[PDB]
């Protein structure tokens, strides 16, 4: 049964044309890294439940970008995310990026 | 004498003063790069990127983190701490209208 | 005499759609002049995107395809869904009706 | 017939069609497009007036006002995000005190 | 007088209390008021600058609720119900 | 309206208001000012206090971008 | 093979505006694609107000004013003022040599 | 028939008054483009990279290097308050932040 009669254009259903398929990478943010990060934006001392509430934003971040992106990408009939895919989903978040194009 | 030891907080302002006069990015770029795809699998499946287009998604990223972190120590400091903590990012969000 | 410009307002649509959900309430004028600012507000959204949308992908036509993905992008996920069926709804009905 | 007519719609597909056109956007717009695009503010203007014609119900009031659209959109997560950025004149905020500034019971 | 050429007075600690009220804020630091019109002040100055440019432009005498309703879009505080 | 008028001054002499033009600002204002006590309110809070102070309204601006 | 295809840019204007203001100072690649976008983002927001108030004015026709009041609006104090003196200069020495 | 000079040229301009004059056109801002248009806002896009361009030449010069790179735009831009308001909502890659410490986080001398 599943849900949904025409499922066409997703796609999905996609396996061992190569390897592909991912993981679970959102742990390869390390705390170091985030330290790093909040190094450079002045904070001296950091909770610990600071890194998984960070991986939460930040998550929440690339998933609103990205969503925006392919939404360019699929409107320009491509397979392919460019820099001007990002550029354009920055723009639209208002988070502008100078040095990728436009 | 000891084996050398600084005080807690004295590196911490030295990777302050490092990071803030340095412009590479700071989140390793494999582990940023899979993470990107993981995410764009649950929008379509079997999307490729342009470099280019990972490397302005994760330069986009860093700058809207040290940026927050700017805004979340305020607020850490507002409430006389010196340690940031979850409801200082909670609230640096509220008040930037990213959140309800 | 009969100035007063001829000024454009969605006022008689909103009244239309209003007597279709509500057939027995009534609107202020306020009310109104709020209705006609949300209205010319989504309006500018939608088209502005729109533009956008033609204007990246070097194409001289808005089509109701730039409209459906400036929809996406700006309307919240279960508002878009909605969205997104009633404009291909009413493009459907359309073409079938010549 | 009329183009409203044959899209199903309150919202004028011409009207709207000769904005899009005259409005600075395209050097060309598609009979489509209009279409969608009247619908989807036809279905967006009767969201909100559902939900203020409830509002007003709720008061025991016959016509709308500012405030039942305010209720309205600011009580339903979607609208209020799309709305997030605009000001209802007359509008007032929802009833919403801080819980630490209530007496202890 | 002063108030009348400093008009900013006119806007009352009454006046500040109701909209704080209206806010949910319950207890109100005495130096707030001062705070509020400095505050209120940047912005009408700011929203008051461009609703004029448009005046001038249309080379009109009368700033119109469109100029306040185009200004107020600019700053990003878009405004329903005066001619949107 | 004197406020707004004496504001007006600055920019340019012997300017005229729509009734509706000063109504404009003095809804948007409000709105703008109920909004910073909101936040205002929960910096103060934040601070654990119930008091409002200036420097809860000036965290509330600094972090919504209007001050530097 | 094909040569690539035509990349428009501002490079080589940015270069000469550099050799006048710093003549021994030059510009790294990235740096170049910064001004590229800052260039082209100021053009969009310029264009795009003169594009309201023209539409605002019910004219069809964007001149040096509507630039003007579009630069008063969007650049601040001390810029706009240096700007719209540069712009009035070019305009002026434009007109009279024909 | 010819000996042409450029509208850059007449104007006293680097920038390509003629660029702008097409992609006013082009760009869907209105229906007719003023020959007026193009020459000031090529003017004013020429002053502001001016601008941009003293103040990372300066920075550039500060750090003992002869070719400015994102980090000598970004410095440039955020100490200066007027630029700094222009692109307070752009990020500039690889530009970094202003080395700023919260004086509270200081040890006590
Ligand atoms: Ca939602
Ligand atoms: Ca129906
Ligand atoms: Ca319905
Ligand atoms: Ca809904
Ligand atoms: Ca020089
Ligand atoms: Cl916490
Ligand atoms: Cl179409
Ligand atoms: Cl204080
Ligand atoms: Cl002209
Ligand atoms: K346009």
């Amino acid at each position: 049964s599943g849900r949904g009669k025409g499922g066409k254009g997703l796609g999905k259903g996609g396996a061992k044309r190569h390897r592909k398929v991912l993981r679970d990478n959102i742990q390869g943010i390390t705390k170091p890294a985030i330290r790093r990060l909040a190094r450079r934006g002045g904070v001296k001392r950091i909770s610990g439940l600071i890194y998984e509430e960070t991986r939460g934003v930040l998550k929440v971040f690339l998933e609103n970008v990205i969503r925006d992106a392919v939404t360019y990408t699929e409107h320009a009939k491509r397979k392919t995310v460019t820099a001007m895919d990002v550029v354009y989903a920055l723009k639209r978040q208002g988070r502008t990026l100078y040095g990728f194009g436009g | 004498k000891k084996p050398h030891r600084y005080r807690p907080g004295t590196v911490a302002l030295r990777e302050i003063r490092r990071y803030q006069k340095s412009t590479e990015l700071l989140i390793r770029k494999l582990p940023f790069q899979r993470l990107v795809r993981e995410i764009a699998q649950d929008f379509k499946t079997d999307l490729r990127f342009q470099s280019s287009a990972v490397m302005a998604l994760q330069e986009a990223c860093e700058a809207y983190l040290v940026g927050l972190f700017e805004d979340t120590n305020l607020c850490a400091i507002h409430a006389k701490r010196v340690t940031i903590m979850p409801k200082d990012i909670q609230l640096a969000r509220r008040i930037r209208g990213e959140r309800a | 005499k009969r100035k007063r410009s001829r000024k454009e307002s969605y006022s008689i649509y909103v009244y239309k759609v209003l007597k279709q959900v509500h057939p027995d309430t009534g609107i202020s004028s306020k009310a109104m002049g709020i209705m006609n600012s949300f209205v010319n507000d989504i309006f500018e959204r939608i088209a502005g995107e729109a533009s956008r949308l033609a204007h990246y992908n070097k194409r001289s036509t808005i089509t109701s395809r730039e409209i459906q993905t400036a929809v996406r992008l700006l309307l919240p996920g279960e508002l878009a869904k909605h969205a997104v069926s009633e404009g291909t709804k009413a493009v459907t009905k359309y073409t079938s009706a010549k | 017939k009329t183009r409203s007519s044959r899209a199903g719609l309150q919202f004028p597909v011409g009207r709207v069609h000769r904005l899009l056109r005259k409005g600075n956007y395209s050097e060309r717009v598609g009979a489509g497009a209009p279409v969608y695009l009247a619908a989807v503010l036809e279905y967006l203007t009767a969201e909100i007036l559902e939900l203020a014609g409830n509002a007003a119900r709720d008061n025991k009031k016959t016509r709308i006002i500012p405030r039942h659209l305010q209720l309205a959109i600011r009580n339903d997560e979607e609208l209020n995000k799309l709305l997030g950025r605009v000001t209802i004149a007359q509008g007032g905020v929802l009833p919403n005190i801080q819980a630490v500034l209530l007496p202890k019971k």
